């Protein structure tokens, strides 16, 4: 039909995503949500759509959760982190669900990655790949390692659910994670178990 | 593996609770119509359901949702499917099925649905076919939309959906290179009348369309017309076209690559591996391409070519899995580009060797040895080219044998050993014709304007027979003049506008050799034509069948084999 | 090809013109598991005929290539230089970047098995003649020696 239809279509479909992302979406109604998808695909503005998810969907990031973890990088950063990517995840949910309905034809059509992809893509370029986030979550993750390795007991859970995020996070299997985290693990230990076989080496004998 | 009994068991009581209306506790509300039924059902079949459960928002726990967009009947039989899993598929509401199922991303309905559009496509819907297909994504009927539009359109070029098409669509169509036309200036007229449907909505595809047309035709007449149609103190259409023009240099396109050709069936097997081949002689090229095998080797069948120049395979038998041969009743379409044979609707009762006639869009065979064998075993049956089913005609008054069949003025004359009757299709009845003089089977009949010419009978011989349709009597000509002690094998057919004959000859301790007469209609005298060196065409055979039809050298390729 | 790279010490090998050497050592059907062999072949060619073909010297050399260029062939070239020899050594410097260093034909000996009179899917040919491989995992085939004979019998 006309433009201007399918533009207020569009408005009311990012006001809803909005409003889900705000963690709304109980509020909201899925009946309302499939309606939407269909008013959305019936004009094939599938391209249209697609970057207006993806402009939406960054600019929510960028606004909220990159403001939230540069604010508490030190009371909780990691936790806070965690319970972004978890909030993140419950959201693209339902938003994977109504454009993996628009996906379907999408992506058998124009031959890109599925917005679940297209979300991970963005949440990494955006947040764990940022200028001052990536070199805070590797010293503080390098830093905590140190600590439990050398002696004493911190939270363990937390690390295995950074480690498993980061996984995820790959999306297409352990190319990102390896390098951001297995890379930086493996200089921290070039040294430290260096420095521990020297002092053994005088401090004792082969015994 | 899973118990079926424990599965129908569990399915079929599954339907008796749906039916009754127990454990139901969602609602579907749609135009005002309750549709009870449950969320594990919908779940398992539709990937939409349990999107819109599992997701935690207001519908989901709202025991009524109002479905829109949406139709009670379609929403229906999806239900009933999902429940019992019987798919009703009709021939008119499978859109609606197939929109629905997009929307609900069913995927054994839409799978199920888009077997049926393969099936169902034709020539008075598939500009339809091919739109729907563009407007939702499936690559597979958007391909055979592509080829069958191409094909059957360039034929016909007159459909109204043709001018309700998208930009991208037609652009797609008419830059292809799988056109069939015997001429480019048909689709130049055929862009021309879609363009012109509206005037200020086409004008800026009118700058891509002609960009896709050879120059050729972008220089000469239908410049000035668009002109015509410009809208006024236009300066930035009339000045682009006069200097664009410039690339796009002219490349002839596939369809004008028809050339008038002998196909061939059931030929000897070059390759001693397998039974039978399929060859085709060509009368300009003077080359022998080779041709696509039988569906499942199918030997003893039929062929005819239509006025629109289509091939059909119409009975046969397939050896059983030493003699061992079943007869099948299967029907098969050849593909003039694709060099495949697509499957279409098989028959009723199995032939042996049967004859195809082609008479007002109808296939009729003749006979051809059925199982049947009743009292009426001389039962005949045409075909559907526009509803692709089969239907009974007015059985033959008598049962004939080997007998061979043409069509001269929209009715159907199949001849035997003496006997002839004409089938009138209007009528659906058949009248006594003409008595031949001499006893002979085994022959073949080409019908070339409004004559009969039975050539040949019994191996064969010379004697020629032609009947007259408008004076209803059977009168010699000559005899042709070939190699005495020897078994010529006469195949009549017409090309060229004139009545030629295909008769290989084999002399006494002496392979087989290959020449073509020109009969001259007037003079009553076979001419030499053409002779058939043994350095291109090899043995085919004595069960082979010949037919006049048109086919590409470009999509066809040369048998690779030794003089 | 076939047996030169399994012999490469023929006395009448050693007198031949510089063209046919050229087509033979820079032709890729070498029967040699190793790329040494040749190397030597060649030098021994050049040791027993020195100072007069040694611009052919230098043609070898670069015929030969970096992969066997770079292991002795310079400390033996500079025991057995001419005197006052300046730029030989700027040409036979440069023969260690160029020249596209790609892998042989003959080092892909693999120890297969031949298999004679198999199950032939053509009803035409009676029995095929196929080949194993153990460590590729892979079956090949072979054309049979009369394509209408059979009843073989094997030898290697």
């Amino acid at each position: 039909m006309d433009e201007k239809y399918v533009n207020s279509i569009w408005d009311l479909l990012k006001n809803a995503i909005q409003e889900i992302q705000r963690k709304n979406n109980s509020g909201l109604s899925f009946e309302e949500l499939y309606r939407n998808a269909y008013t959305m695909v019936l004009h094939k503005h599938g391209e249209k759509l697609y970057t207006g998810l993806r402009e939406v969907v960054t600019e929510h990031l960028i606004n909220k959760v990159r403001e939230d973890v540069l604010n508490s990088l030190n009371n909780n950063f990691l936790q806070t982190l965690n319970q972004a990517w978890n909030d993140h995840q419950t959201a693209m949910v339902m938003i994977r669900d109504i454009l993996m309905y628009m996906d379907r034809v999408y992506v058998q059509q124009n031959n890109v990655e599925n917005v679940y992809n297209l979300g991970l893509i963005i949440f990494r370029d955006q947040v764990v790949r940022y200028g001052c986030i990536r070199d805070h979550l590797r010293q503080t993750l390098l830093d905590m390692i140190a600590r439990e390795r050398k002696g004493e007991v911190v939270d363990r859970g937390a690390i295995r659910n950074a480690c498993q995020m980061l996984m995820i996070l790959g999306l297409e299997g352990r190319s990102v994670y390896e390098e951001d985290f297995e890379a930086p693990f493996l200089e921290m230990s070039a040294e430290f178990f260096q420095m521990e076989s020297q002092k053994f080496l005088a401090e004792n004998s082969a015994s | 593996q899973i118990n079926t009994e424990y599965a129908v068991s569990l399915l079929e009581q599954l339907k008796l609770f749906y039916e009754q209306q127990l454990f139901t506790d969602i609602v579907l509300i749609v135009e005002g119509t309750e549709f009870p039924c449950h969320k594990m059902v919908l779940a398992t079949c539709s990937s939409y359901f349990r999107a819109m459960f599992m997701s935690g928002l207001s519908e989901s726990k709202q025991t009524h949702v109002h479905l829109r967009n949406v139709d009670a009947a379609t929403l229906q039989i999806i239900i009933t499917y999902a429940y019992t899993g019987n798919l009703a598929m009709n021939d008119s509401t499978v859109e609606q099925l197939y929109e629905t199922a997009c929307f609900l991303q069913v995927e054994d309905v839409l799978q199920r649905c888009r077997e049926y559009l393969i099936k169902k496509i034709n020539a008075e819907n598939c500009v339809r076919l091919l739109s729907f297909a563009d407007l939702f994504s499936c690559e597979e009927l958007k391909q055979s939309a592509k080829r069958m539009v191409e094909h059957k359109f360039t034929a016909v070029y007159h459909q109204d959906a043709f001018m309700q098409l998208s930009h991208d669509l037609l652009i797609d169509i008419l830059s292809s290179d799988n056109l069939n036309v015997e001429k480019e200036e048909t689709v130049r007229e055929a862009a021309m009348l879609w363009l012109e449907y509206n005037t200020e909505s086409r004008s800026q595809y009118l700058s891509s369309v002609l960009s896709q047309i050879r120059i050729d035709a972008l220089s000469e007449v239908t410049q000035r017309a668009w002109f015509q149609g410009l809208p006024p103190n236009d300066k930035s259409v009339v000045v682009q076209g006069l200097y664009k023009s410039m690339p796009k240099f002219f490349k002839p396109r596939l369809g004008m690559t028809k050339e008038e050709m002998m196909i061939f069936i059931e030929a000897s097997s070059e390759n001693p591996c397998s039974l039978y081949s399929s060859v085709c002689y060509s009368p300009q090229a003077e080359k022998v391409y080779k041709l696509c095998s039988p569906p499942a080797d199918l030997h003893k069948v039929g062929t005819v070519v239509t006025p629109d120049n289509d091939i059909y395979i119409a009975g046969g038998q397939v050896p059983l899995k030493q003699t061992a041969f079943r007869t099948v009743n299967c029907f098969y379409w050849f593909d003039a580009q694709q060099n495949t044979w697509f499957p279409k609707t098989p028959m009723l009762f199995v032939r042996i060797k049967p004859s195809l006639v082609c008479c007002e869009g109808y296939i009729y065979a003749i006979g051809g040895d059925s199982v049947g064998g009743e009292l009426n075993r001389r039962t005949v049956e045409r075909y559907d080219t526009e509803k692709d089913e089969w239907t009974m005609v007015s059985p033959l008054p008598c049962a004939w044998q080997w007998s061979a069949a043409v069509v001269v003025h929209d009715c159907i004359y199949v001849m035997t050993l003496n006997l002839m009757y004409c089938y009138f299709p209007r009528s659906d009845s058949w009248v006594e014709m003409a008595m031949r003089q001499t006893s002979r089977s085994f022959a073949s009949a080409a019908a070339f304007g409004d004559k009969i010419f039975y050539i040949g009978g019994l191996g064969s011989s010379v004697t020629v027979e032609i009947y007259d349709v408008n004076k209803n009597e059977w009168k010699m000509a000559a005899n042709i003049p070939a190699k005495r002690y020897s078994d010529p094998c006469v195949r009549a057919v017409v090309i060229s506008n004139s009545l030629c004959v295909f008769m290989r000859e084999t002399h006494l301790n002496e392979r087989a050799k290959y020449v073509t007469y020109q009969y001259d209609l007037e003079l009553d005298r076979w001419s030499l034509r053409q002779h058939i060196s043994e350095r291109v065409l090899w043995d085919l055979g004595r069960d082979f069948r010949c037919t006049v039809g048109k086919l590409y050298p470009s999509c066809l390729e040369e048998s690779p084999w030794k003089p």
